[PDB]
């Protein structure tokens, strides 16, 4: 089957950087791309970023800016993301999303979810 | 139309069409 | 593109007709989808193309609408269908989710 | 438990025109369309023309095309039919047909039928 | 276009069984075909839809099958309340196309 | 009412040619194509070349391409092959297959199968031998397949056994059959063993004695 | 080209049990599978298409799931009528590629064979070379081997064996082994016997010969 697993959650000193990475197993990349989606505690979902295979558009949500650089490893089928200049309201749960529609049906393959919190 | 999330193709062994007299999503 | 959902909070008895509105702002074709999330878990895809159906989904759910106005209807409720519903949009590369809608029960 | 009724008929000299229209009662006109079915005396049935829901998909048979006009008025669940240049071999009993298949078993309803006689 | 050809209009029986009516088209239509039955003075009534199926209300003893060329109808339990005429029908787009009919009588 | 039936098929001898026909009755061959699947004698299924309707593009297999030719006919709805340079492992059963998917469901029909054998051995009749009960039958050097064995001119007899034929040495088959019998009522029924061969009509009967 | 493999090649489950078979693709098939079924001596019949839908006429105990390159089939409440071979077809262009096949059977408690008396041959002697038969009957399970000792000697590469299909009455099998020897060889020697082995038997058993009657 196809599974998605992420890592890197934990407490962070506000004003310090953090790195997120999603691991893809059970398939082969270079078809459509991936997404990162997050959910604030008790609120609705919200879109974050997008990365197609190889160099493509890196469209970000307007709420964030170039401080959210996202890149894909050249060797393996992994996606990286850099966190920095965090705020007190950035605590949420980050999922891993990869969706593409074909001529026979849909494919969703949602992630598992990790928690990131900021405090002192 | 055409989106970058949907590929254009047609398997030769399947006929893509819908009968206007029958409502789909039934068996 | 700003996307709004009107019925922020709904309620009904055991088996009724419940309608939700996903009126967008800009001009899109039939490119829309709905998700159902139970508390403490990941969402699930329900319908796509605003009219089709998923696999292994009860036939009670049935979307409708076109162009801009989009609606979702349920023939009967049952206690198992209590969750939160989000209406999506997948035109072009980016995807923007809805705002939320919670359905409850009353005894 | 819906019912259909047609009004019209009579004796009409060659040429001129006629007015008949089966109004929809007991149900609301939504999706799909309506058809007009002829029936010559002592012969087999024959299809004539079809009108879809709003204003589209108007087709005619080979021997009637270019002579008959059929349209549905706005806000009214009625279908109006007009014919010009009537001739012989066109005396029959006219029905109104509505049939569609979905979900459970099929739904079909037939009109009562009216007699039209063309002579001098 | 599409033209439907039926069995010869003359058919006789003696309250027996195994009466067969054929209906051959001239193009490709897959399983989209229905049979009607008209009493001598009445409105037509549906019998079976989506050939190789059945309808709720008929007293059984009705069946069919075929694929794109030939569809048959059999009774095998002909009582004395089936007399009338049977019409083919095809529905693959907007508009139908009826056959020509076939009358069943009683042999004395 | 589709009744695809194909003819042909017999001893070919190494390095020869043959033709097969799969006539189509009950429908009109105007859409999609007809396949040809081959099943080895006791192994899994396998695929052989296909032809689209009206002389269109044709794709062959990987272990057969270069020696097979396929084509259709216009006046009569039939398909043909013309093979050459057959080896010894091309002996199998050939089916006629056609399917395609539509919005009303699936469509599929299958033929009946013709047994094709490649070897160097003349046809011969079976030689029935008796099995002493101190109950059974036996055949030896019978060719080609298949053969039929019946006891007491019918009936299962409640415990008959028909072992599968085994390719004996050289080039002729061999098989045997046995019947369970209670210790009593010995010889009171006069059991008989009958064999029948279609390619070589022998129909020899044997009577066994204790 | 696409290569398909089936993880299990033989199954043995009792009635009213849950069984599963997995078909694995090579590169990519976007949910375009189909499962067949072939009873012995017949033609295969379609069971499931598009890996999720069910063909009309199939009972309600057949179901399966699909993904990109991993498909499974599950049978709940197995009945003693589904002893056949199941294939795994694919269709994504002008042509198909079948799988390998899987056999499912029914299991039961162990049993023991009933070795019979083995008659020599005389008409075979008159016609030429002679042959004799080692026969078993109604044993379980299938796994067993046979060997012969002609004057306490072992023979290599001279015998062949055949086994019948599983019986439909009591779920048992049968065995039969034969040997071909020349006319001259049978004239000499005096003693030959059949040696059998079975995991359901406590100890191997011996059956002697009878010459002249």
């Amino acid at each position: 089957q196809v599974k998605l697993v992420e890592s890197g959650g934990g407490v962070v000193q506000p004003g310090r950087s953090l790195r997120l990475s999603c691991e893809a197993s059970g398939f082969i990349f270079s078809t459509y791309g991936m997404h990162w989606v997050r959910q604030a505690p008790g609120k609705g979902l919200e879109w974050v970023a997008v990365i197609w295979f190889d160099g493509s558009n890196i469209y970000y949500a307007d709420s964030v800016k170039g401080r959210f650089t996202i890149s894909r490893d050249n060797s393996k089928n992994t996606v990286f993301m850099q966190m920095d200049s965090l705020r007190a309201e950035d605590t949420a749960v980050y999922y891993c999303h990869r969706n593409f529609y074909d001529g026979s049906g849909p494919f969703d393959y949602w992630g598992q979810g990790t928690l990131v919190t900021v405090s002192s | 139309n055409a989106n970058p999330n949907v590929d254009p193709n047609a398997n030769p062994n399947v006929d893509p069409n819908a009968n206007p007299n029958v409502d789909p999503n039934a068996n | 593109i700003q996307m709004t959902q009107s019925p922020s909070t709904l309620s009904a008895s055991v088996g009724d007709r419940v309608t939700i509105t996903c009126r967008a702002s800009q001009f899109i074709s039939r490119w829309l989808a709905w998700y159902q999330q139970k508390p403490g878990k990941a969402p699930k895809l329900l319908i796509y193309k605003a009219s089709s159906l998923e696999s292994g989904v009860p036939s009670r759910f049935s979307g409708s609408g076109s162009e801009t106005h989009f609606t979702l209807t349920i023939s009967s409720l049952q206690p198992d269908d209590v969750a939160t519903y989000y209406c999506q949009e997948y035109t072009s590369y980016g995807r923007t989710f809805g705002q939320g809608t919670k359905v409850e029960i009353k005894r």
